[PDB]
């Protein structure tokens, strides 16, 4: 059974650092690109960073963008984000979604509404 | 508090069982079938083409005589073709042309077909006037329509994309069962052969168990990395084989209510659209969408041969009642029959 | 109070699916293997026909 | 065997009867150019074609330009999740995607559904003819200067127009760098693959523009005619 | 001379190997492959089977004859055989000039091509161009048109060379070097706008793509045939020993040498083709 467990997160005063770390299991983690998402109250979900099958891409949102580093470890079935010199404007629950088909270049339904291949989520507070 | 207490106790179920499908496993179908003999190679000869849809075809259903099969083409096309003499029965001009599925209704009388329209569309073969027309539209789903089965003349399942099956009633034209649990698009349904259960395979990788009577889901199977997309129950009922996105196909036991076998190659890369088996249910026939159908031995997982015949994706395959023959469509727009000879 | 309503509902189902009676994979897979040769006979696709009783010659 | 022999000719004079009517049909089918409209609630994708008809959840709009027939479908009634009803059109001429381009915050959101149809296995050869649209909303959002788009695009600091760049007349200094910005933020993704197989034709348009439907006509042409040119290896 | 004679029987056995082998591989493509039985292959079909028949019934005729320098044959073979070979290579000629035409529509009226080239039109080009290729060939030789025991050379006169000449040959390259030309500027003016799309990536168009195509399509067109008719026309105008012996037999094989070259022009040089043969 496909399954990803977020860990990590909590309050942080602002300009802190946190990491992420998804545990995947279920599937060759090796053969997926691995998403990050985050859904802000009162707001959709938003697609934040993605990872590529072997690490060599990686994208990110520009509201984020030089303040958090994706990585995964294959061998360890393991995703990671580093969210360092946090906003309270980055209080959200924040997703690990994983490409639904593997070796691709797209993925489609990551941020839905309702994603089979989407874990529980963490959640991550940045107000004072 | 409740709400965190809960998806705790689930955690706990599931583990539960694991534990128990575990237990049950004191062997493997691979070692069980280690002594038989294999089935050789496979060679399947192309012994008819039916050429005359325009466009992908998406779907084909045999009836049950092994002569007469309904192709649906996404150029807004039901076909009717006598496969002994590639004769073309009727051609149905459908009303929505983004067709996903078709059925042959078991006394021959009817065919179903629908799509993104989100209905399930009767035709009636039988008419006084001597053309086919549209019978019933079964509305009520909420997402396209990817499958669909009669049970007899006045009863047929659906799936959908809006995550749920449903059973109609085709006089009243109401469903009067619908199957929810699944958490994706269901892609693919098939019936029991007394027709009392019916397995689906959706795209949250699980295949679900129903009760056509009951209208619940009795048992759910996973083990498929992505979605599945094509399912077909063993011809005894005890077993089903699933396809799905991650190039693997899956034997799965009722009873044992857990995998038995997977059926996959290193080079094999590519999804898996369609799945059947043969008469005695020794093979399985799987549609991929690198072009080709790979016949697989059912109990060694042995890769028995291979129908290299059409130019695009291979949509969807099926073998007729009485085991003679396999027709393969495929997104080329044709439609091929295949059989060994001695 | 959406998320409590299918949480239920999912422990719910998990309970049914666990009160189910479980065969050993070696009976399931026993069964199977004899099904398979009690018909092998009678699979043209396994055993091809003579082409004689082939309809698609 | 004669009433076999009278069931085999009425059988065969069924065929010719059905492979007619299918010859008729092939000319309608081949002469009409399919096209798949894709856009969020946002964007106005609805009113980017000034005959319009609600197939179930399908909406379909037939223009002709130049007697030339397109159909527009528009797929209304699924969940969010699109990546099995996607496969269904595979074989359009091209795909219509329409973004909002004042609405910044949902601006990568668009960004990142043109690169999943881009990049799909299925629709590896099918043109997108992308509508920028609401540029008149874009034009007012800049000059207000109330939101920056470097607060969600920080390489836009950085970002200087094109040369080749038409801005239209009497057009501020400041709008033509957000157009071209946003524009150009599409061809990063339709430009880093594709092998010539497929093209992204942007437009910009508002939405009182009654000349899209002549620009679908113009791009439909110039996909075929490069899809034509590359098959004789003239590019 | 003897060492002379050999060289060329090797040249002339290998120009009519390239030939026949040639057009068999675009005959043998078609027939294995479904997906190139289509309606725009069927003029590259038409074209490599006529050249085939060339290179089998004209072509050992014609060395056998060039060798030898006399025609053992009768006289009423000589007949039969100057007038295939006046039919496939008019056939042959006229082919590449619905080739081109095709190829005009697809390009300059791409919306609606696949209405314009219905395969009724298909047919009525084939049998127009064989209508014509037997009127000039088997009619004219027969009933003395072109008329003016050891020579077996095609005869032409004054009316003959003109009509011949401008209808098979000098109206087509007209008509051909129009419409190479406006497909040569379209395919450089999209060839520019594919190039200019982003500053950040660098050109994936050769700029001169389609000037390399069109100058061997038309150039081995014209090479090929151009002298023969230029001959073949002064030739009817100022007899047959106006034109040297030796200039004569080489215009002669330069429009044999068109048919070893049309597999390579548009059929080596199409995508569908190239990938069939991998498939084959
Ligand atoms: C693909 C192109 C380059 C092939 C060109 C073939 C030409 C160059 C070769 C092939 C046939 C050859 C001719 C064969 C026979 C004769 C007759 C002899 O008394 C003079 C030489 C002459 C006239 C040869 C001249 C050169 C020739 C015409
Ligand atoms: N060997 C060229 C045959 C021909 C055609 N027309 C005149 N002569």
């Amino acid at each position: 059974q496909v399954q990803l467990q977020e860990s990590g997160g909590g309050l942080v005063q602002p300009g802190g650092s946190l990491r992420l770390s998804c545990a995947a299991s279920g599937f060759t983690f090796s053969n997926y690109k691995m998403n990050w998402v985050r859904q802000a109250p009162g707001k959709g979900l938003e697609w934040v960073s993605d990872i590529s099958q072997s690490g060599a891409s990686i994208s990110y949102t520009g509201s984020v963008k030089g303040r958090f580093t994706i990585s995964r470890d294959n061998a360890k079935n393991t995703l990671y984000l580093q969210m360092n010199s946090l906003k309270p404007e980055d209080t959200a629950v924040y997703y690990c979604a994983r490409c639904p088909a593997p070796f691709t270049r797209d993925c489609f339904d990551v941020t839905s509404t309702t994603y089979a291949y989407r874990g529980q989520g963490t959640q991550v507070t940045v107000s004072s | 508090s409740e709400l965190d207490q809960l998806r705790q106790e689930a955690e706990q179920l599931k583990n539960q069982i694991r534990d128990a499908r575990k237990a049950c496993a004191d062997a493997t179908l691979s070692q069980i079938t280690n002594n038989i003999d294999p089935v050789g190679r496979i060679q399947m000869r192309t012994r008819r083409t039916l050429r005359g849809h325009l466009a992908k075809i998406y779907a084909m259903h045999w009836g049950t005589d092994s002569r007469l099969l309904v192709s649906a083409s996404q150029d807004g096309k039901l076909i009717i073709w006598d496969s002994y003499t590639t004769n073309k029965v009727h051609a149905i001009p459908l009303r929505s042309s983004w067709v996903m599925t078709c059925a042959y209704a078991p006394s021959g009388n009817y065919v179903a077909c629908g799509g993104l329209d989100n209905i399930c569309s009767i035709y009636n073969l039988k008419t006084r006037e001597g053309n086919v027309r549209v019978s019933r539209e079964l509305a009520g789903h909420t997402g396209y329509l990817s499958c669909c089965r009669f049970l007899d003349d006045n009863q047929i399942v659906t799936s959908s994309g809006d995550t749920t099956c449903a059973l109609w009633d085709i006089e009243t034209g109401q469903q009067t069962t619908t199957f929810t649990g699944h958490t994706g698009d269901v892609m693919s349904l098939s019936l029991a052969p007394d027709t009392r259960l019916f397995v689906s395979g959706a795209c949250d990788a699980s295949a679900k168990l129903w009760d056509v009577r009951e209208g619940m889901c009795r048992q759910t199977f996973t083990g498929h990395e992505s979605d599945i997309n094509a399912i077909c129950f063993f011809p005894n009922g005890n077993a089903f084989a699933t396809g799905s996105d991650d190039a693997t196909c899956r034997l799965f036991d009722l009873r044992a209510d857990q995998e038995l076998m997977t059926y996959s190659h290193d080079n094999i890369i590519c999804g898996i659209t369609s799945v059947s088996f043969s008469k005695s249910g020794r093979l399985l026939l799987a549609g991929y969408d690198d072009f080709n159908c790979n016949v697989w031995d059912a109990l060694k997982a042995d890769r028995a041969g291979v129908l290299a015949g059409h130019d695009n994706r291979v949509s969807c395959l099926g073998v007729t009642d009485d085991g003679m023959a396999v027709a393969t469509g495929s997104w080329d727009s044709f439609l091929k029959i295949w059989n060994g000879s001695s | 109070t959406a998320s409590i309503a299918q949480a239920r509902k999912l422990v719910e189902q998990l309970k049914m699916e666990a009160n189910i009676d479980r065969i050993k994979v070696s009976k399931a897979a026993a069964d199977l293997m004899a099904y398979c040769e009690a018909h092998a006979k009678e699979d043209p696709l396994l055993t091809p026909v003579p082409a004689s009783e082939n309809p698609f010659r | 065997t004669e009433d076999q022999r009278n069931e085999e000719k009425a059988q065969r004079e069924a065929n010719k009867m059905i492979e007619k009517q299918l010859q008729k049909d092939k000319q309608v089918y081949r002469a009409t150019h399919r096209l798949l409209l894709l856009g969020a609630d946002n964007s106005g994708k609805s009113t980017i074609v000034k005959i319009y008809h609600v197939n179930s959840g399908i909406f379909e709009t037939k223009f002709q330009v130049d007697k030339v027939n397109f159909h527009m479908f528009d797929v209304g009634a699924q969940r969010d999740e699109r990546r099995k009803w996607i496969q269904c059109f595979n074989d359009v001429t091209a795909i219509i995607f329409v973004v909002d381009s004042s609405d910044y915050n949902r601006l990568q959101e668009a960004l990142n559904d043109f690169k999943s149809i881009w990049n799909n296995r299925w629709l590896r050869t099918i043109s997108v003819i992308l509508f920028l649209n609401k540029q008149d909303l874009l034009a007012e959002k800049v000059l207000a200067g109330k939101s920056k788009i470097e607060d969600y695009f920080p390489e836009f600091a950085r970002y200087t127009t094109p040369e080749d760049a038409t801005p239209e007349p009497g057009e501020d200094p400041r709008v033509t760098r957000a157009k071209y910005f946003i524009r150009d933020e599409f061809l990063r993704i339709s430009t880093a693959s594709g092998d010539g197989r497929h093209y992204c034709y942007p437009h910009f348009t508002c939405s009182v523009d009654t000349e899209n439907a002549r620009r679908i006509f113009n791009d439909c042409r110039d996909i075929i005619q490069r899809m034509h040119l590359r098959q004789y290896e003239l590019l | 001379s003897t060492a002379c004679k050999i060289t060329i029987t090797v040249v002339l056995a290998v120009l009519i190997l390239i030939t026949v082998a040639g057009n068999v591989v675009v005959c043998l493509a078609v027939g294995l492959n479904r997906r190139l039985r289509n309606l725009t292959n069927c003029f590259i079909v038409s074209l490599a089977i006529t050249d085939l028949l060339l290179g089998l019934l004209v072509l050992p005729f014609s060395a056998i004859y060039q060798l030898s320098c006399k025609w053992s044959f009768g006289k009423v073979f000589c007949n039969i055989y100057t007038s295939l070979d006046v039919m496939l290579c008019t056939a042959s000629i006229l082919n590449l000039f619905m080739i081109s035409l095709d190829r005009y529509c697809a390009v300059m009226d791409p919306l609606r091509y696949p209405v314009l080239v219905t395969p009724v039109r298909v047919a009525i080009s084939l049998v127009l161009i064989w209508v014509i290729s037997i009127t000039l060939s088997f009619l004219s030789i027969h009933l003395g048109w072109n008329s003016r025991t050891s020579k077996c050379k095609v005869q032409v006169n004054e009316v003959y060379g003109l009509v011949d000449g401008l209808v098979t040959f000098y109206l087509p390259l007209l008509i051909m070097c129009i419409t190479y030309y406006r497909i040569f500027k379209v395919a450089r003016d999209q060839a520019k706008r594919i190039n200019h799309i982003s500053s950040w990536k660098a050109a994936t168009i050769r700029e001169h793509k389609a000037t390399v195509t069109l100058a061997a399509v038309m150039g081995a067109f014209i090479i090929c045939w151009f002298p023969y008719f230029t001959a073949f026309v002064y030739r009817g105008l100022r007899g047959d020993d106006a034109i040297n012996e030796v200039l004569e037999a080489i215009v002669l094989w330069l429009g044999y040498a068109n048919s070893a070259l049309n597999p390579i022009l548009y059929a080596a040089l199409n995508r569908d083709f190239r990938t069939g043969y991998q498939q084959l």
